[PDB]
Parts: structure tokens; C-alpha cells; sequence
């Protein structure tokens, strides 16, 4: 839990430090402070190992092209005004904008369909970071992508303490030395941006150490197929 | 009879078939993907060249 | 191995008891038989408890006040 | 147990600093700061050395298809409200949360199946850091994971010092030099994040003591069985 | 599969386990004796040197 | 094979029977206790209330 | 004995130290701080050097598949209430916890068996550090596990000083060096430290010396019997 | 194939259903207990409201 995590800062960690409270746990006003530095760890460790990977159904309309990769065309956001929301989400998947990398694009029965190829025109471009653009599109069809999903952003006003943050506890160490690199790096103090500089490398061993042991089985070998592909 | 104990000496008491595989190479999967017999994926700390050696017996010498 | 480390594992400190029964086994055997007849004075320390004993007890002693 | 740690760190590796009250045992209001790194190091040798393997028995229903490694969904676990709870644990095992890489998967009858296998469609896919999913969940099978398993975590307000540590002696030492280098790199100053530094060394130059000598019977090698399977 | 019945190990154990019995033995033979008693003067001849303790019932 | 060790203790194994049979006849009924000196029988367990001596 | 360690320690090696009180014997208040560390260094020596391998007999009961290498299912420890010891204490071999490393793994004919093989489903497998699973037990089988011992743990409350710290005259430098580089290694004064690791240096070369010259007959070449195995 | 454990877990899991029965059967109607001595007669729970005791 997010009261968990303040905790750990505050003492051992941010203990030498303002934001640390001499140890007696996070101020009630430093938390827009300590929440966007986890934002953006949860989002380093959410794209550099694959922590969550999620799948959208992006309904195809006649008339639109380019579809927008954002919760103000979802099914299940009924505060946005769009006339066509072409997003298919569920109380179960429900698109939060943790979007960090469009990996795979099937179809609506479930053949793979080339991502940005560009001799194949059959394949589905992506023109911006949170477009995608079917040059064929069928009122009868619907989307399949799949992509690397983010943690759900934690507000920069949130209060309640109950947040949960869904992280192994083999990253709790690694999130907790980003948070300390990114926080002590802020002064322009050498002795502290030293202190920074050290955080940050210890950070990158943490995720080297990850890497090496594998510990979300990431970087594991497939079964090779190219023998019955080449036809031998 | 001499020589032909020698050269059977050298060719048989040296490991044919030994292979040492560094230990810090393969995590836990990949090791098992090395030994069942699939593709395997190592660290970018090592070297396959370096880490995996198979012996092989020395070659007799000309002499004998 | 003839099983001596077995014998000092187990009997280390009562080998000497072993060795001393062993020794006078056909005494044991001896005395194993006698007691089975109750060839030996049983004695009983009052009355209405001779009556108890098995009738094979020939031979009683009994103790009184 | 806990008492004989608090006590060796108290006097020994934490003593030149406040937590260590001066070598007249770890005071009682600094617990849940060395019970938080006490944790930390003990997930580390948890999942750097195979201390603790354990399996979970996940039954399939009919319309679950995406199953996670939650106590909330356990068979013991009687404060959850869950509909289904998929997870058979057992008063032997618990399943506590200690889960640390999903090594192994099988079946009912006992033989392995294939773990994030793409190219074939009977392979148990792993979505999320705690997920379990089965395309093809049969309302009377049951699952046979085997993970690696972490030390039951020692909860920040533990006042019972009768609770056990399970490591074996011989990183006893390990983890006692990975605690006092948490506790001194918290500090930006030089003179104390040397220190720190200093402990980490020591204590990866203990964990690769501990590997080269295979105190916990890991880097073991196995019977060749290439041969038989290519046919010679 | 094999089951391990009558080997060195159960005979060793099983002797172990009767050491009490085998220390009363010892301490019975050569502490004390006890009163060894027969029908006849015949019988007190057919009966071996060690029971240096004998009585004899007559008519 | 000269197990000299393992043969004392499989021949006292093979008459163990006797061994418990004479412990318990002897720790269930009470027999009388003959004892040569005043000494040992001072040295006696107080467990065996009936003692006989021979003197001369 | 304890007595001739704690004089040795006080003059000659801890002298410049608080714990040695300058040379007049260890307080009888640091024994608690002593033993500890003498604990910690005869677990390395007796790790590192085989100066104490033993057996244990482990009786196979039909319903117990997993058997736990813990002082409280020995049969000659009476202070536990477990309804079945299977492990087979006696007088001369107690299994005081000394378990470095389970080594091999015997039947109770004679019959070595394989210890962690997968491929043969025959073999006695470890599942946690202290831990044999036999997935077959058989009612009237036991087992003859051979492993490498530690030094019978001395308590931290010992007070007797004729307990026996059995350790050849040749590693008694070995283990004083080890401790005065523990007890040198707590302070992070830059002096100190730099002691410290002299001392820890100097307790590498002794055992690298003892190594070098194999005064326990460690690394002693056997019978090669590979020609025979082969066919030769 | 020696599977004690699994034998006896089967042969009592071949007759659950008469143990299934006899619980019910217990719990549902109530019969009368009997106890040989006056002591697990308190030692016996509150619910069996009924009780006999045979002495001599």
C-alpha cells in the first residue's frame, strides 16, 4: 500500500533529507512531491520490464481512420461527450491511458496483423504516439491490439493512503533508489547531486540484477519454428 | 607395448565428453532450456564462446 | 566393514554390558528357565493375595504382622 | 529468531550508529525500520539463492480464465469475500504471498506443461507479475504451480520477538552485512555513505562465497539425457 | 521397490532400544542372586553350580 | 569376515526374548533377594523390600 | 577451551579495542558479543574447510513425505512434543543443528542414491535449506543422510568458560583474525575500517595458506576409475 | 507399489458415505449416550443432553 511505501521512504531511505521528516513519516504536504517521483519510477520499471501487459478492442467505424488510443473514447468513461466512442473496455479492462508501447494488432477473430510495415498494404500504421490508423476500416470489424500497460497514475492530489501499489517486492528496492536518485538530484549541491549521482547507479545494478535473474521471466527462450518454415 | 599404453593412456584417462558450463551464466530457466536441448539466452555478462567448454581429448603426440 | 561402527554408534558406553551378558548367556538361559516354573519362591507381602497368584506358584512365602 | 538478530545487530555491525543504541539492544521504537530492511534483505537471498520452493494447487473453473496469485482467492484465507476461491492451500501450505519467479507449471496428473510458449496453443501464459492466465480453463481440472517462494514477511508492527528467521547460518552473516548497508546508505554524508558502500561489497562478496561453495546444493549439474532424446 | 527387514541397522536398534533390559540383566548377575527351589535332593544335584541358592521341600 | 562386535550383539539379539521376560517376571510379581554381605545388601535398590544374607 | 580464546582475544589481537579492557581478559558483560562472532567465524571455517562431516539416520514413515532436518523430531531430544522423531539421535551422534550442507545421500543397506537429479525419479530431492523429500517412503525403510557439521553452537548466554572450542591448533590464528576483523569492521571510522579490512585480508591469506598447503586433507586426488566405467 | 498411506486414505474414502450418514444421523435426531465411569460423563459435551452410566 501507498502508506507502506511513505513509510519506508521516510525512514531509511529520504531519512537525511527534508522530504523525509527526520524519520517521522512523509508530510501531508510533500505528497504531490513524492507522488510524481513515483509516477514516473512506476513508469520507468513498468517500460523497461514487462510488469503489465494489456490487451484493448478498438471497435472500427465507417467514417474514422485514425483512432486516438484515449480514455475520451472509451465504452465504460461516460463523463466524455464523443459521439463515437470506439474503445471497448470492461469493468475489468478499463484503458486508463496506461499506454506505454503498442506491441501486437490482431483481428477480430485472431490472426495477427502487421504493425507499421510499410510494403504490406494490409498492416496497421501508427502515425502518432497514441494513434492508429487503419486505412481499411469495416463497420462490421473490431481491434484486437495488445500493448505494454503502465501503472494506473496516482493523482498528484491524492490523500488516501489505501492506494495500492501493485509492484514485486523484488522492485520495491528498485522504485524506492529511483525515488531517492530523482529526489536528491533536484539541489545543485555537489555533495548531494554526488549522493544523486550514487542512487542512480545503484538503481540501474538493481535492474541489472532483475535482468540477470529474470524474476518476471521476460528475456525467456521460444520453441524455434524457422526449420518448419524454411520447409526442411 | 610401452608406447601403444601410453597413447592409450593419454586418449582415455582425459575427458571425453565433459562439458563445464560457468556458473553465473544461465538463470534458472535458461539453464533448463540449455539442458533440455532448446535455444538458450545468457547475460550480457558472458560470453557462450567462454562460458560452455566441452573437453576433448589431447591429441597424441607424433612421437609415440 | 564388519558393522563395528553400527556397535559404537549405538552400544558405544554399554559394550562392556553386552559383552558381560553374552559372556554368561547359558547362566541367562539358565535363569530364564527357572523364573518360567516359577521354580523360584515367589513371596507376597499379606494374605488374600497368595490366592491371586497362579497356581503353578508352588512355592510362596508370606509376609505378616 | 528475531530477538538473537535485534541482539547481533545491536552489538557488532549496527553499533557506531543510532539505531544500534549504542550496543544496549535495538530500541523498540526502531523496529519497523529494521524490519523493513530486515525484509528486504531477506527477499533478496530468497530470490538470489533457491532458500524456499514451494508449489499452489489452482483449480480451473468454467469461467475464470485469468487467475492470480492473491491470498484474497485462497482456500485458508476465510476473511475474503471472493465468490471463488481458486487457490487450495492447505494448513501445511499457506501461500502466504511468498511468491517470487513462477518456475514450473503442471497438470493434475503430473505431467509439465509449456510456461510463456508462444508458438504452441496449450502453453500457460503469464499476462502480470501475479497472473495465471488458461485459454482453455476446464471446470474439473486443477492446476500445479511451483515457484520459488519468499520468507513469510515479518509484518512493520511486529512487537513478538519470538518469530523466527529461517536462513541457515551460514547467511546469517550475509544478510546481517546487507542490513547494516541499507541502514548506512540512507545518509548523503561521504564519510557514512562510504561505509555503506563498504557493507555492500562485503556483503556481495559473502553471496559469492556462499556460490562458489554451493551451500544450499543450487548450481548442482544433472544427468545428461541429450542422447537419449536425439536417438543415438 | 525394496523393504528393509531383519538388516544390521533393525538388529543394532533393536538391541539399543532393550539396553535397559540388558542393564538389569547385568546388575542381576552380578550384584545379587536369587532362591532357587526344587522337589528333591536329586534335582538339587541336576541343577548347575550357579545357584549357590538352593531349598528343598520334603515330607 | 570376523565381525566380532556385530556377532556379541546378534547373539544376545537372538535370546533377547528371555532378556524381557525375565525383567518383567521380575519387575511384575517379587521374589525373595539373596545377598552374601550386610554390605551390598545396604547397596541394594530400596525396590527389593525382601532380602535373605548368609554368614557365617 | 573458551577460557584460553577469551585470553588470547583480550591480549595480543583485541588490545587496542574496548572489548579486549586492555589486556586484563574480556568483561564478563562482552561474552554475549565474543560468542557471537566466534559462533559466525567456526561457521566459516567448518564451511569453508571440512573439519567436521557426520551422519544422520532418517526412519521413512508412511504418511511423512517431507522430513524436516530440525533438532525437534530427534529421537534422543525429549523436550518436544512431535508424535513421530524420525530422526535417529544417539548419545555419540545428537545432531545438535550442525548442518552446513547435505553432501550425500545414503539407503540403509549401503546403496548411495542421487540427491536433486530430476531426470531419475528415484533420486532424494531438497526442496528448502533444511529439508528432504522422499516422494516415495516406505514404513520400513531409513534413510543415512551424510552431511558436512558445524561446531555445536555456543549459546550467547554461555558463562562457562571450560566449554571445548574444538579447532586445530593450526586455524586457531584463522578464527582470531576472523574475530578481530568483525569486531574491527562495526565502527565506520575511517581508521578503524581500514584495520578491519586488514584483518579480513589477513584471515583470507590464512586460509588461502592452509588451502595451499591442505593441512586437513581436503583436496587429496583419488583412484581414477573412469577406464572402468568406460569399458576399457 | 507399496501406498500405505494412499491405501488407507482410499478404503476410507471408499466408505465415506456411511461416515457422511452416521454424522447426519447423529447430529439431526439424538439418541442416548452411554458412558462407562461419572468422569467422561463430564468430559463429554454440553450437546449430548442424554447420558447413562453404568457402574458397579
Amino acid at each position: 500500500k501507498l502508506s507502506e511505501l511513505f513509510q519506508m521512504l521516510s525512514v531509511g531511505e529520504l531519512s537525511l533529507i527534508r522530504t523525509g521528516n527526520d524519520g517521522q513519516g512523509i508530510r501531508t504536504q510533500d505528497y504531490p512531491k513524492v507522488i510524481a517521483q513515483l509516477n514516473a519510477g512506476l513508469t520507468n520499471l513498468h517500460a523497461r520490464f514487462p510488469l503489465l501487459e494489456k490487451e484493448v478492442i478498438i471497435q472500427q467505424y465507417e467514417q474514422i481512420s485514425k483512432y486516438y488510443l484515449r480514455s475520451e473514447f472509451a465504452q465504460m468513461n461516460t463523463t466524455s461527450t464523443e459521439k463515437y466512442k470506439y474503445l471497448m473496455d470492461s469493468p475489468t479492462e478499463r484503458f486508463l491511458d496506461d499506454v506505454i508501447r503498442v506491441e501486437r494488432v490482431f483481428d477480430e477473430c485472431g490472426c495477427p496483423l502487421y504493425l507499421n510495415n510499410e510494403p504490406c498494404c494490409g498492416s496497421i500504421v501508427t502515425p502518432s504516439f497514441d494513434c492508429i490508423q487503419i486505412v481499411y476500416p469495416i463497420e462490421t470489424n473490431a481491434l484486437f491490439v495488445t500493448y505494454r500497460a503502465n501503472h494506473p497514475k496516482i493523482a498528484l492530489t491524492t490523500t488516501d493512503l489505501n492506494t495500492e501499489v501493485r509492484i514485486p517486492a523484488s522492485h520495491e528496492k528498485a522504485l524506492t533508489y529511483y525515488i531517492a536518485s530523482q529526489l536528491y538530484s533536484n539541489s545543485p549541491n555537489p555533495e548531494t547531486a554526488a549522493k544523486g549521482v550514487e542512487w542512480s547507479q545503484r538503481f540501474e545494478a538493481e535492474c541489472t540484477k532483475i535482468e540477470n535473474l529474470d524474476l518476471d521471466n521476460a528475456h525467456i527462450a521460444q520453441t524455434n519454428v524457422k526449420p518448419e518454415m524454411r520447409g526442411w | 607395448g610401452a608406447t601403444t599404453r601410453a597413447m592409450i593412456d593419454i586418449l582415455a584417462r582425459s575427458a571425453n565428453g565433459q562439458t563445464g558450463i560457468r556458473k553465473d551464466m544461465l538463470d534458472v530457466t535458461n539453464r533448463r532450456k540449455f539442458d533440455k536441448g532448446e535455444d538458450y539466452e545468457f547475460n550480457a555478462n558472458v560470453d557462450p564462446r567462454q562460458g560452455i567448454y566441452m573437453h576433448v581429448s589431447p591429441e597424441i603426440p607424433q612421437s609415440a | 566393514g564388519n558393522q563395528a561402527g553400527m556397535v559404537e554408534k549405538f552400544i558405544g558406553t554399554a559394550y562392556d554390558v553386552v559383552k558381560t551378558v553374552y559372556d554368561n548367556l547359558g547362566e541367562i538361559q539358565f535363569i530364564y528357565n527357572f523364573l518360567n516354573d516359577y521354580g523360584v519362591l515367589i513371596t507376597v507381602d499379606s494374605v488374600t493375595e497368595l490366592q491371586e497368584l497362579p497356581t503353578t506358584a508352588k512355592y510362596t512365602r508370606v509376609y505378616s504382622s
